[PDB]
RNA sequence: GGACGGUGGCCAUGGAAGUCGGAAUCCGCUAAGGAGUGUGUAACAACUCACCUGCCGAAUCAACUAGCCCUGAAAAUGGAU
């Protein structure tokens, strides 16, 4: 029963969210290039899948 | 509020349709037309024009008034069984024709490439009927 | 295009305020093309304004200014979201009527109110289900025939406010007319002169 | 290429002052005090306003990596200015399915408690920074308030209590439970 | 802030309205309109996008290229410039 103000306020910190192709991290959603090492900052990115 | 609200647009046209029209489909809207409403509707509504038909009504509390906006892309295929520079002078002048326009020629620049689903060539250089539309 | 453009602006700009040496200059607010269709309508008569590149305006008239001397007063004071408007008439004609066909385009969430607006106590008009409005905010409407009714003088904006959410909302609503404003004249230039 | 100068100046309201020693600033204003040194970036410290106090910082000889630390020092300072004369206010919101999150704010403000998050018996015990006060809003229904001096300790507290409330081995995306940040005000609203 | 009429464009039809697709791309208005870059809706709708204007007053953007470094880079007794 959560209404939709608050639910998007919850889904900025879980969905809205860019995720490394080669490490599984999790950036934030304007990101380029991924902060970890150990993936080369690399730049393939995919935006986290929804719940639909 | 005039008794009653019923401005929004129907899409029906061609075969009469009826039950397997959209019109119950959009029933349960306004409750009072149902099936005694679109049928008086649809009998004013067959005609003018034979196809899709983007028009607009007026309800009487039991009676109802159809006009059609004059769709240029459905006034086509409505004439449709080349230039016919004639048959544009005279059924869009009974158009709203607001077209955010300042001009007069405003109405021929418009719908010469509205036909076109190349009738550019008369669009550029166009001179006959310049003052047709006054 | 971006060329064409600049080199074809300093043409339609110059060749009007040499037709006008009587110029007036506005600042438009952030109003919609409606408006500025607005002020079309009620002025290609006789007129018409234009609106563009701020810097634009300033380098038509910084050294292609010569074609007409004693103009050279309006390079200092062309400041912010203003333009020129040029027309033949008095400094009484255009004043009154520009002034007077205010459109009340209603308050959006973010909006100055340097206008008092006071709402009285009267009937609504309006259906007995939207009372959140009003008890949320603080005034107590009692129904009366199945309508909202103010029942007591109860402030509604300031001066020198911003507009809150549950301010802007009921007054949408409430079809009470809100402040006002358009495209309020700065100044006045009737050849080498400027006047209140 | 090391570029020759790359200075940056701050301005300081007239109702707060600040001493510099060496690199360590002192900012006391209304609100309270605050120190805050920066010995590990090699800059030059100037205060030019005796009459306006206008603060300099300036960096002689520096390459791209750490012509960046000038600005993130005058930032550093404008947060200062911000504390010690406005304070910070984080609004944290509870968001919730069918466990209502219960909070009991403990002595002082600086203990917070967890009681039914998800709806597991454990409790939540945690410790705010030392001169951080948080509190239990009246304004709304599901609000708690973060004030202090310092936006570093404020935050970073605020983010402990959001980062407890973690939902583990369940999707994240539908789970929504969880303490979340909403908004980042100050006091007073001057 | 605006994202105009044909335009819910034609043909696909059980909806494909700008966004599933086979193809053509136009103007009166303007600083704005792309019959639509995208989300999205069974479709609507809702935005946003490209397009400029208002403050904002000095450099910025794109594609490359090669030096160092990083990732790519996992084996068994504890050890090798
Ligand atoms: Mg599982
Ligand atoms: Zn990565």
């Amino acid at each position: 029963i959560i209404e939709p103000s608050l639910r998007q306020l919850a889904q900025k910190y879980n969905c809205d969210k860019m995720i490394c192709r080669k490490c599984y991290a999790r950036l934030h959603p304007r990101a380029v290039n991924c902060r970890k090492k150990k993936c080369g900052h690399t730049n393939n990115l995919r935006p986290k899948k929804k719940v639909k | 509020p005039n008794e009653i609200k019923v401005v929004y647009l129907r899409c029906t046209g061609g075969e009469v349709g009826a039950t397997s029209a959209l019109a119950p489909k959009i029933g349960p809207l306004g409750l009072s037309p149902k099936k005694v409403g679109d049928d008086i509707a649809k009998a004013t509504g067959d005609w003018k024009g034979l196809r899709i038909t983007v028009k607009l009504t007026i309800q009487n509390r039991q009676a109802q008034i159809e006009v059609v906006p004059s769709a240029s892309a459905l006034i086509i295929k409505a004439l449709k069984e080349i230039t016919f520079d004639e048959i544009v002078n005279i059924a869009r002048q009974m158009r709203h024709r607001s077209l955010a326009r300042e001009l007069s020629g405003t109405i021929k620049e418009i719908l010469g490439t509205a036909q076109s689903v190349h009738p550019h060539d008369i669009i550029d250089d166009i001179n006959s009927g310049a003052v047709e539309c006054p | 295009d971006r060329a064409t453009w600049k080199s074809n602006y300093f043409l339609k700009i110059i060749q009007l305020l040499d037709d006008y040496p009587k110029c007036f200059i506005v600042g438009a607010d952030n109003v919609g093309s409606k408006q500025m269709q607005q002020i079309r309508m009620s002025l290609r008569g006789k007129a018409v304004v234009l609106m563009g590149k701020n810097t634009m305006m300033r380098k038509a008239i910084r050294g292609h200014l010569e074609n007409n001397p004693a103009l050279e007063k309006l390079l200092p004071h062309i400041r912010g979201n203003v333009g020129f408007v040029f027309t033949k008439e008095d400094l009484t004609e255009i004043r009154d009527m520009l002034l007077a066909n205010k459109v009340p385009a209603a308050a959006r969430a973010g909006a100055i109110a340097p206008c008092e607006v006071t709402v009285p106590a009267q009937n609504t008009g309006l259906g007995p289900e939207k009372t959140s409005f009003f008890q949320a905010l603080g005034i107590t409407t009692k129904i009366s025939r199945g309508t909202i009714e103010i029942l007591s003088d109860v402030q509604l904006i300031k001066t020198g406010d911003k507009v809150g959410a549950s301010e802007a909302t009921l007054l949408n609503m409430l079809n009470i007319s809100p402040f006002s404003f358009g495209l309020v004249i700065q100044q006045v230039f009737d050849n080498g002169s400027i006047y209140n | 290429m090391k570029t020759i100068l790359s200075n940056q100046t701050v301005d300081i309201p007239e109702n707060v002052d600040i001493t510099l020693k060496g690199r360590t600033v002192i900012v006391k204003g209304p609100r309270g005090t605050l120190r805050r040194d920066f010995n590990h970036i090699n800059v030059e410290l100037s205060l030019l306003g005796k009459k306006k106090k206008r603060l300099r910082v300036d960096k002689w000889w520096g390459n791209r990596k750490e012509l960046a630390t000038v600005r993130t020092i005058c930032s550093h300072v404008q947060n200062m200015i911000k504390g010690v004369t406005l304070g910070f206010r984080y609004k944290m919101r509870s968001v919730y399915a069918h466990f209502p999150i219960n909070v009991v704010i403990q002595e002082n403000g600086s203990l917070v408690e967890i009681r039914n998050f998800l709806g597991e018996k454990y409790i939540r015990r945690v410790r705010m920074r030392p001169g951080v006060a948080c509190s239990v809003s009246q304004a709304q229904k599901d609000e708690l308030i973060l004030e202090g001096n310092d936006i570093e300790l404020v935050s970073n507290s605020a983010a402990l209590i959001q980062q407890a409330t973690t939902v583990k081995n369940k999707d994240i995306r539908k789970f929504l439970d969880g303490i979340y940040v909403s908004e980042k005000g100050t006091v007073q609203q001057a």
